[PDB]
RNA sequence: GCUACCACAUCCAAGGAAGGCAGCAGGCGCGCAAAUUACCCAAUCCUAAUUCAGGGAGGUAGUGACAAUAAAUAACGAUACAG
RNA sequence: AUACAGUGAAACUGCGAAUGGCUCAUUAAAUCAGUUAUCGUUUAUUUGAUAGUUACAUGGUAUAACUGUGGUAAUUCUAGAGCUAAUACAUGCAAUCUCGACCCUUUGGAAGAGAUGUAUUUAUUAG
């Protein structure tokens, strides 16, 4: 194509999000934002199509419109606003808090977490880099730039952001026994420990993950998201903890 | 006067007879709604004495008595008012018993004491044939073949029987007159036990 | 749990 | 905004939902969760809000209190505790909660009315703070619940309240007298519904002690106040306005009075003259022409100069029936002072 | 008689409403109107009548059943809020807009294309000179 | 959308003026033959100064032995007469 | 509502109309399927960061809609006059941070010295 395209069809669309078919002949298309558009769950879906909430999609405007949806503590109203993972959503109303994390299975699942976990997220260290006056400043997974990092942290780690403020609480470096959540690929979902990087330089780089049962696999670098040290994840962790 | 002052009332009475009665308060009250939670909470097997119990036998006119239903009014303590029917049925206890004669009967059963004391019956016979010989149309007032079963209503206003006639006659717990017939509509809608 | 009614 | 655009739903302002808003519970029709009842009426609304409700705090409550209100022997038995965390939780003060936990307070004093009078002053007072902290966060719902909590208590109490009414205002002085004009107006409302309970003789002595109160704002609550209790509906006023008006102007002719007062009885004529039509104030003249005929004196002569030129401007004259009377009663009070008036 | 039995009952405070599925028993009997439905849905559940909404209701093969949905808005004035115009009308609550057909709208549209300005001044014009 | 050009073609009081879709339906292509120039944006989505405006996107309905699935058009007795 | 405050035809601004729909004539690594790079690029919009360097508010250097006079057989054809606005068009305005004696008071005040936009092009230095 020549430009943009503006409309998603269904069968086109990301299975993961799991829409009939027969309902009709288009999907929501996520509007542009911090995800990509094939790993984000738009607002509709997330509140029609997984908390049964809504009926229908006026009835999400309506609701979207009233306010009562933030996503990483502030309001949205864009029908197609693009969520993704590691996403705060919170519902007042209904004293509800989730965290958009992939299943086993390869889907966002309906992860329920508390008040003081909702209150910050984690920011795969995407980009450090100085910018204008000789500010330095990081860029993570969801297009956040945070200036003045802390000096020890690099590519790959992951730091974690305070919601109300947006700065740097703390940060994980990337290393071997490190806890790790992958993002991609046949093998999204699960959980396990690193053990070893392999470096190509000029090629992918790919890493070795042991899970808790033993069993060992291979991945990308960019399908990895650093979450933790073993045993002791900085976040809650869906059923299953990341396990086949 | 108003009726959330009446109930104010009952509780207010209530709660006096409960310190009148007197931890001891707190668990009696737990043990009120003991039935809303679906598990047994009456363990008085170890307390019953079956050796020194009176045991007695009464002999009465109906031939092959097949079932016998009781009546025990409950002060509910979600309103303060006894499931008797009437003033005067304050705490009287009810039986009710059916036979293969077509006979419906209560006896008076308070007086434990006492021997059950007959009140009231029914007969049923051949002057209750259905004419129509259509099951819609089997309405008539009374039992014309074998009565198998009888349940009073909790409420102690209604008594209900059933039998070979395939009914269910609903009778006033009061005067033993019949208020509705209630066919199966079935040939073989046999009425076997009532709960 | 829902409620149950009757009428004629 | 005279003229409605297309569009079913509008932004509406803060003070826009506060002006529109009016504290009468009566008036709305809609059915009430407490009008059937089968054991009390807490428990009544206790499990309606609890499927209705998913906040937080309030869902701690109903754990804390479910036990506790299954049987109104154990709401009564139970009574202290049930108002100890019904207060705590209130005094949280989060918007998500009070709706379920502000009518529950109202419903606590239906099932126990007159035993909930030792509960009444403590009662009011976390009211009174959660109004006062109201203010900082603007919720117009929060202050509907409020108001409504306590037109609803004022109902229930109704009795008590009105034999000790001057305590009862004692309490929402400050909500009367506080800087702001709705709380005034709001809280001047709830007391008016009491104000047109209370019996002639209870109500002399109240009008004598907020007269002597009067001796910032206070003016302008009691004036709100008053106007609300003898106004009932369009061009018409309330049949106790005849007898609350009665009360009212024999204490401002009373020298004791202050001059004040007086002046209020003039601001409490414009609004119930402007308000109510003819027909409906005929009443009210009457026992206007015969009192100040009755109490005319000397002493009390600035004081009946000044009220009878509040009537005569009063709307102009389509409002007064017969104007000889009025000439009547110059022609006594000339026989009968200051010059200017 | 005719029953009527709730089942699925979820809470929805931030749209305030109550959602359930309705099952209707009528037996020797074709169904219930939708009115009746509303207006003991009300009774049971206590609201008022304005504030229940009742549809898609499908009797099974048969007869003697039914199955619907059902919604309960904790007040009036919330179901006037948030609920469907085309169902208010159902309800009486809202009035029928009456509009013309969409193609006459649409000839209407065009030939107010076709205009520009507000054409009062034409007209005038046009008036003079005849 | 504009300029000049090459053709087509529409009007004029003859001085001029202006004109370009198999997308949706409905047609021609034989002298021999086939679905309506239907209803709606209620749904799912998309565009906007945006809940509310719109969308022949789409949906709804109309026709038919191209195909495919299931089944009516009767069921039960009595009597009489003949070999 | 004595600036207006309501909505609101028209008009001027802002955004969009490169989406969607339809047919298969063409072309044998031509697109294409997988695959790789952009340290070789542009990118409305979204999201997150990000600019202390007459003013109690300038002009028509301005007109539409609108009023009024006309011509033409006549068009989303027209000329003469008269108005009037902006997020349209042009113009444009007594602070901070360091080294810090006095080591005066020992958190601290503090003499004096200093330092202080962004955008484009070229050159240079550090990296």
């Amino acid at each position: 194509a020549r430009g943009p395209k503006k409309h998603l069809k269904r069968l086109a669309a990301p299975h993961h999000w799991l829409l009939d078919k027969l309902s009709g002949c288009y999907a929501p298309r996520p509007s542009a934002g911090p995800h990509k558009l094939r790993e984000s769950l738009p607002l509709i879906v997330f509140l029609r199509n997984r908390l049964k909430y809504a009926l229908n999609g006026r009835e999400v405007k309506a609701i979207l419109m009233q306010r009562h949806v933030k996503v990483d503590g502030k309001v949205r109203t864009d029908t197609t606003y693009p969520a993704g993972f590691m996403d705060v959503i919170t519902l007042d109303a209904t004293n509800e808090n989730f965290r958009l994390v992939y299943d086993v299975k390869g889907r966002f699942a309906v992860h329920r977490i508390t008040d003081e976990e909702a209150s910050y997220k984690l920011g795969k260290v995407k980009k450090v880099q100085l910018g204008k006056k000789g500010v330095p400043y990081v860029v993570t997974h969801d297009g956040r730039t945070i200036r003045y990092p802390d000096p020890n942290i690099k590519v790959n780690d992951t730091v974690k952001i305070d919601l109300a403020s947006g700065k740097i609480t703390d940060f994980i470096k990337f290393d071997a026994g490190k806890l790790v959540y992958v993002t991609g690929g046949r093998n999204l979902g699960r959980i396990g420990t690193i053990v070893h990087k392999e470096r190509h330089d000029g090629g992918f780089d790919l890493v070795h993950i042991k899970d808790s049962l033993d069993n060992t696999f291979v991945t990308r670098l960019n399908n990895v998201f650093v979450i933790g040290e073993q045993g002791k994840p900085y976040i809650s962790l869906p059923k299953g903890k990341g396990i086949k | 006067e108003n009726p959330a002052d009446k109930r104010r009332r009952l509780a207010k009475q209530y709660l006096e007879n409960l310190k009148s009665e007197a931890d001891i308060i707190a668990s009696r009250l737990k043990e009120d709604v003991a039935e809303q939670q679906g598990r047994v909470f009456r363990y008085f097997g170890d307390k019953l004495l079956i050796s020194e119990a009176k045991q007695s036998f009464t002999r009465v006119g109906e031939n092959n008595l097949t079932c016998i239903s009781c009546f025990q009014p409950v002060l509910n303590k979600y309103t303060f008012e006894e499931s008797s029917n009437g003033d005067k049925n304050k705490g009287r206890l009810f039986a009710y018993t059916v036979s293969k004669d077509l006979q419906l009967t209560k006896y008076d059963i308070t007086d434990f004491s006492k021997r059950p004391k007959k009140l009231k019956y029914a007969k049923g016979g051949a002057k209750y044939i259905p004419t129509s010989k259509h099951e819609y149309e089997n309405t008539t007032e009374g039992h014309y073949d074998e009565i198998l079963t009888v349940a009073a209503s909790p409420d102690g206003k209604y008594v209900v029987t059933g039998g070979r006639d395939r009914k269910l006659i609903v009778w006033s717990t009061e005067s033993l007159s019949p208020v509705k017939v209630i066919p199966t509509k079935d040939r073989r809608g046999e009425v076997l036990s009532l709960a | 749990k829902g409620k149950n009614l009757s009428f004629k | 905004q005279t003229t409605k655009s297309s569009k079913r739903y509008r932004y509406s302002s803060f003070k826009a939902r506060i002006d529109d808003l009016k504290i009468e519970p009566a008036r709305n029709l809609e059915k009430r969760v407490h009008d059937y009842v089968e054991s009390s009426h807490f428990l009544a609304s206790f499990d309606q809000w609890k499927e209705i409700n998913l906040s937080a705090k309030f869902t701690e409550f109903a754990a804390e209190i479910e036990h506790d209100v299954q049987t109104l022997p154990q709401i009564l038995y139970h009574d202290k505790k049930i108002f100890n965390s019904l207060v705590s939780f209130i005094n949280f003060h989060d918007e998500f909660s009070l709706q379920p936990l502000l009518d529950l307070l109202a419903q606590f004093c239906h099932d126990l009315g007159p035993d909930f009078l030792k509960f009444y002053e403590e009662a009011i007072k976390t009211l009174i703070n959660l109004l006062d902290a109201a203010i900082e966060f603007e919720s117009s719902n929060v202050f509907e619940w409020g108001f409504n909590c306590l037109a609803y208590i004022f109902k229930y109490l109704s009795k008590f309240l009105v034999k000790k009414l001057v305590l009862t205002c004692d309490l929402l002085i400050p909500l009367l007298s506080h800087s702001k004009e709705y709380l005034s107006r709001f809280s001047a409302e709830a007391l008016s519904f009491l104000v047109r309970k209370c019996p002639v003789s209870n109500l002399r002595e109240f009008v004598r002690s907020v007269f002597e109160k009067l001796e910032t704002n206070l003016y302008e609550g009691l004036l709100i106040l008053f106007t609300e209790s003898m106004t009932s509906t369009q061009e018409t006023l309330h049949s106790k306005a005849k007898a609350i008006m009665s009360v009212l102007l024999h204490e401002a002719l009373t020298k004791s009075s202050p001059e004040r007062s007086v002046s209020l009885l003039s601001d409490i004529w414009m609004n119930i003259s402007k308000y109510a039509s003819i027909e409906s104030l005929l009443p009210v003249y009457e026992v206007m022409y015969q009192d100040f005929n009755d109490s005319l004196d000397a002493t009390n002569i600035d004081r009946i100069l000044k009220v009878l030129t509040t009537i005569v401007f009063s709307e102009s004259g389509r409002k007064i029936p017969d104007w000889n009377k009025i000439t009547i009663l110059i022609e006594r009070i000339m026989s009968q002072l200051s010059q200017d008036k | 008689a005719v029953t009527i039995r709730t089942r699925k009952v979820i809470s929805n405070p931030l749209l305030a409403r109550k959602q359930f599925v309705v099952d209707v028993l009528h037996p020797n009997r074709a169904n219930v109107s939708k009115d009746e439905l509303r207006e003991k849905l009300a009774e049971v559940y206590k609201a008022e009548k304005d504030a229940v909404s009742v549809f898609g209701f499908r009797t099974q093969f048969g007869g003697g059943k039914s199955v619907g949905f059902g919604l309960v808005y904790n007040s009036v004035a919330e179901a006037k809020k948030f609920e469907p115009t085309y169902r208010l009308v159902r309800y009486g609550l809202a009035e029928k807009v009456e509009k013309a057909s969409r193609q006459q709208r649409k000839q209407k549209k065009n030939r107010d294309k076709k205009i520009f300005g507000t054409g009062k001044r034409l007209a005038k014009k046009v008036a003079r000179r005849n």
